[PDB]
RNA sequence: CCAGGGAACUCUAAGGAUACUGCCAGUGACAAACUGGAGGAAGGCGGGGACGACGUCAAGUCAUCAUGGCCCUUACGACCAGGGCUACACACGUGCUACAAUGGUAGGUACAGAGGGCAGCUACACAGCGAUGUGAUGCGAAUCUCAAAAAGCCUAUCGUAGUCCGGAUUGGAGUCUGCAACUCGACUCCAUGAAGUAGGAAUCGCUAGUAAUCGCGGAUCAGAAUGCCGCGGUGAAU
RNA sequence: UCGAUGCAACGCGAAGAACCUUACCUGGUCUUGACAUAUCUAGAAUCCUGCAGAGAUGCGGGAGUGCCUUCGGGAAUUAGAAU
């Protein structure tokens, strides 16, 4: 997947999304296109929408998920 | 299509690279890349002469061009004006200065290029495909050899459906590794379609 | 093939007997061109039967063997102007042998004993006598030479 | 291939070549292990937040002449199909037909 | 002293025959540890054996190159090569045994479309 | 012998039978002979109480088939509630590697089934 | 002040001759030189296709040699040296000098 | 390279020698030729490759390229992000791995060729079960390295079982490459252990260092071969 | 995405699709345009920056004033002005 010493893998346009969400703790969806980057722990329980090719398919972040890959949860194909 | 280049497969036994340069694997690629932009770009500002072999053998950091025209007084012009300003043109594109010589065709019909441009540039201007086929013949066994080959390919006459038309005087004996056979296949872009013309010129063994 | 007759060529004897029989056996056990792990099957089953019915010398002992299995006519495939008739002919001396030690091969390796050493011994020793698939496989080819005896063509 | 594919390859060279002493240096300072394990993430954040066509990964080295992406031959530089063209006129030196 | 040079496939074997009492080492190791194969101590021991002076000659080879059993037909060879020097008489005995000609076979190439020498890829 | 709740080959050798513990392979094993001291060239069936009960002490350590089907069951089910790509992938019985579903896929997909 | 010359050409007749001038003008010059040994030449092959688009068993092979030479100046004296800058030999052949 | 520093030999790579039905015996139109024999490394085209006649299929390629005509010019031109070319009820064509005992596994012990290496290969040491990681060394190479060749040989074991065969699938944990390994990478480790016990009608390759079998390289390539192009090892049957 | 379609298409173009390649789709964008010559307005090019954005891009701030001829100015160069 990833060596571990490289990090967990952050998109630099998502990792600051994120963190302005976390100050207003808003619940709107925050649209992105980057279905690279990881699930991490400060995400939990917000919700964004992952680019699925043609739309943006809404994602709850749950616990359980962490760790994952934003576009394990945006299938592609019919 | 059968045949292979008849340049290509006696490039050992009976014929010479027209380059004769060793450069690193690293650097083999770009002087190649830059070897092949001289010859498009010294093939379209020198089309008004008469150019047939260009030998590119560039020596360390220096390049030794050497062009075989059989008008050389209009590549040089008066006293080398033209020849200066093209070796001025060819090291802006190239690295320090090289030198340009010409060499002199004697006969300026044993050539295939020299022989097949001529029938490129009589199709051209309108001019039936066979007497200038007939006449490029008899010119070169007029001029001295052992064989001629010469094959026009297209819309002949500037009919709809293609074909090959190939008229052969002498031996040109392809299938013989020492023959010194001169090849050139040049074109005619006419009003009605490309015109692939191909010239063997059998030169003894 | 359709011209000429090609020249057979040399084979070098067995190293442990200097017999050229045994060295073409050994060539029709081989597979994979494993000519080591072939001979020691050859060995080790002419080893076990020489071991246990007491000879000094088995080449002698597989001479008889082969001349026990070698078939002597064959039923060739003949055609007479559409009609197919099985003339049974003889059979020469060089394709005698070849088809008796592909035989022999085959039948061992169709045995239920351990190892193909001792498959192998099995045969031989059973052929021996006159019993196995390999003597079964003659009697077939016999049985059939003998079914026409009616096309001399 | 088209004029564009080739002129965008071009522009995708030129970051490449404005950014490789940037890379070098860059990434050196991530493996160092006597960098400091927070000037090392740094010093990563910062590559992958250059721009995407900077890498000399995204470059597809293609034929000088013609532009074909594939069939390409290191020692050459050019495709296979110009390079059989200039082989068999004699153009490329040392290169022959070969038998043995 | 005599010399021979021996040549198979790939290998390539040195002899230095010498009037001795029948030892034969090759690159320094004894024969029979050097070559696993029965087949292959057979081939470096034939012309030897072939006329009759198995235990008269001391062996000295040094084979390079090819396989297991290429470098017993390189031994065999080069003994043949070397037992010539001695005496023109055993020439034909050896000619006869076919040792004295060297064996051109070799890996023949594979061929573009091919997927050996000569298989084909099987078509439908 | 029993070991580990089921009942595994006795005229086997150790290292052999210990594979037959559903979640012990055959390093499992060699390591498990290791740490008790037995060769594992010894057949089961000439193995001890005290040595016997000394490898079921070990097992305990590494999970044995008990455990480790809910494990493995609770995996493949927490991807299947979840809805991730695996997930689908689960579920619908198609490979979830990134194989190839064109051409072969048998394996997963179960016996070849016709079309009419 | 045992230089050795390296040759490096693809052409094979033309480091024969070029060496040979050079084991000749280095002896010339009252100073003994051994030969030019000749050291493995590598040869790289190529698989080109001919077609401009189908059939892939239809290809040439071409090879292009890179043949190599050597020669030792055992004992140099100042009658060989100051003959070997002044043979400038370019246009097909590299030539190393040790110096050493 | 190593016979006794040597200039022998192997090797390396340039120039040559030999082979010509040249000699003999026969057949054959007083022939071309053929059949055998000597000498020689080689015998009759010594083995292999490149070289593909006039034409055929309006065969393939307008997507390598060029080119006549036709068509689009705030678009059928151009740039970017994400997806996709990797989907799967299925059928077909090429292969690879197997179904085992001529074999699997664990210890030792040998024998190659060819090619690559600064767009790198890595001696060696240490950490690691391992992929690999850190330090460091030699090498633009007949110097240093990739790299150990594997099949083979000796010993033990398994003893015919869906198994100590087979290695698909799946779960967990990792290493590299790369901005980035979810779609959709290659490896490593642990666990699972699927079909498969030799395959219907039918059909294919191969005449000798060939088939069969065993490994090792390279191009493309940041990473990604069971494909392609090569290299040698063992080595048939007819 | 497209081509290859009986032998002689189907591990074929492709000597190697994570992005790129890419030619297809969703969306975001540009219009003499990424690229060539006709031109005239300023400037050595070039380097380092900030913010906004998925990115393409958009809006702003600092350093440098080439070189040969020299007061016509020239090989290159950034942003249009139109055919």
């Amino acid at each position: 997947p990833r060596s571990l010493k490289k990090g967990p893998f952050i998109d630099a346009h998502l990792f600051a999304k994120v963190e302005n969400a976390l100050e207003t703790n808003s619940r709107k969806p925050i649209k992105t296109w980057s279905r690279r980057s990881m699930i991490l722990p400060q995400m939990v329980g917000l919700t964004l929408s992952v680019h699925n090719g043609r739309t943006h398919v809404p994602v709850i972040v749950s616990e359980q998920m962490v760790g994952h890959k934003l576009g394990e949860f945006a299938p592609t194909r019919t | 299509g059968q045949k292979v280049h008849p340049i290509g497969i006696r490039l050992g036994v009976v014929k010479k690279h027209n380059a004769n340069w060793y450069a690193s694997p690293k650097q083999y690629s770009e002087y190649l890349i830059n070897d092949i932009q001289v010859r498009e770009y010294l093939r379209k500002k020198l089309d008004s002469a008469m150019i047939s072999n260009i030998m590119i053998e560039r020596p360390t950091g220096a390049a030794k061009i050497t062009i075989a025209t059989a008008r050389p007084g209009i590549v040089i012009g008066k006293k080398g004006e033209d020849i200066e300003r093209l070796q001025k043109e060819l090291t802006k594109m190239m690295g320090v200065p090289a030198q340009v010589n010409i060499e002199e065709i004697t006969s300026p019909d044993l050539d295939a290029r020299l022989v097949a441009d001529g029938i490129g540039s009589q199709l051209e201007r309108r001019v039936m495909f066979r007497r200038a086929m007939k006449r490029a013949v008899q010119n070169s066994m007029r001029s001295g050899a052992k064989g001629i080959k010469v094959e026009l390919s297209g819309r002949l006459g500037g009919a709809e459906i293609a074909r090959t038309e190939w008229y052969r005087e002498g031996r040109v004996p392809l299938h013989t590794l020492r023959a010194d056979i001169d090849y050139a296949s040049v074109r005619a872009e006419t009003t009605y379609g490309t015109i692939g013309v191909k010239v063997w010129i059998f030169r003894g063994e | 093939p359709r011209r000429r007759v090609v020249a057979t060529r040399e084979i070098l004897p067995d190293p442990k007997f200097g017999s050229q029989t045994i060295a073409k056996f050994i060539n029709h056990v081989m597979s994979h061109g494993k000519k080591s792990t072939a001979e020691r099957i050859v060995y080790g089953a002419l080893e076990t039967v020489a071991q246990k019915r007491n000879i000094e010398d088995p080449v002698a002992f597989f001479e008889d063997v082969l001349e026990n299995v070698r078939p002597m006519v064959e039923v060739k495939a003949r055609r007479v102007g559409g009609a197919t008739y099985q003339v049974p002919m003889e059979v020469r001396p060089s394709r005698r042998t070849a088809l008796a030690m592909r035989w022999l091969a085959e039948a061992a390796a169709k045995r239920s004993e351990k190892s193909m050493a001792l498959r192998l011994a099995g045969e031989l020793s059973d052929a021996s006598e006159g019993k196995g698939n390999a003597m079964k496989k003659r009697d077939e080819v016999h049985r059939m030479a003998d079914a026409n005896k009616a096309f001399s063509h | 291939a088209k004029k564009s594919m080739i002129n965008r390859e071009l522009k995708r060279e030129k970051e490449v070549a404005k950014y490789a002493d940037k890379r070098t240096k860059l990434k050196e300072t991530i493996s160092d292990m006597n960098a400091s394990d927070e000037v090392r993430m740094d010093a990563m954040l910062e590559l992958q937040a250059l721009p995407r066509n900077s890498s000399p990964v995204r470059l597809r080295n293609r034929c000088a002449i013609t532009g074909r992406p594939h069939g390409y031959f290191r020692k050459f530089g050019l495709s296979r199909n110009m390079l059989r063209e200039r082989v068999m006129q004699g153009d490329v030196p040392g290169v022959r037909k070969a038998s043995w | 002293r005599n010399y021979g040079t021996g040549r198979r496939k790939t290998s390539t074997a040195r002899v230095f025959l010498a009037k001795g009492t029948g030892s034969i080492v090759v690159n320094g190791k004894p024969l029979d540890e050097y070559f696993s194969r029965e087949t292959s101590r057979m081939v470096v021991r034939q012309p030897l054996e072939l006329l009759d002076s198995p235990t008269a000659y001391d062996l000295y080879i040094t084979v390079k190159g090819g396989g297991i059993s290429g470098q017993a037909g390189a031994i065999r060879h080069g003994i043949t090569r070397a037992l010539i020097e001695l005496d023109d008489t055993n020439k034909p005995a050896l000619k006869a045994a076919g040792f004295v000609t060297r064996d051109s076979r070799q890996v023949e190439r594979k061929k573009l479309g091919l997927r050996k020498a000569r298989k084909r890829p099987q078509f439908s | 012998a029993r070991i580990a709740g089921v009942n595994i080959p006795d005229n086997k050798h150790a290292v052999i039978s210990l594979t037959y513990i559903f979640g012990v392979g055959r390093t499992t094993a060699q390591k498990i002979l290791e740490a008790v001291g037995i060769a594992p060239t010894t057949k089961v069936s000439q193995l001890d109480d005290i040595q016997l009960d000394a490898i079921r002490a070990q097992v305990a350590n590494y999970m044995t088939e008990g455990d480790l089907r809910r494990e493995v069951s609770m995996n493949i089910k927490r991807l299947v509630d979840l809805g991730c790509y695996r997930g689908i992938r689960h579920r619908r019985n198609l490979p979830v590697r990134g194989q190839n579903t064109k051409n072969n896929a048998r394996t997963r997909k179960g016996p070849t089934r016709p079309l009419k | 002040q045992r230089i050795r010359i390296r040759l490096k050409s693809f052409d094979h007749r033309l480091i024969d001759q070029s060496a040979q001038e050079i084991v000749d003008t280095a002896k010339r010059t009252g100073a003994q030189v051994c030969g030019p040994v000749p050291l493995p030449t590598r040869i790289e092959r190529f698989n080109v296709l001919t077609s401009p688009h189908v059939n892939k068993d239809a290809r040439d092979q071409y090879e292009i040699r890179t043949h190599k030479r050597m020669v030792d100046i055992v004992q140099p004296t100042d009658k060989t040296v100051d003959a070997l800058m002044k043979l400038d030999l370019a246009a097909g052949v590299d030539v190393q000098i040790a110096l050493g």
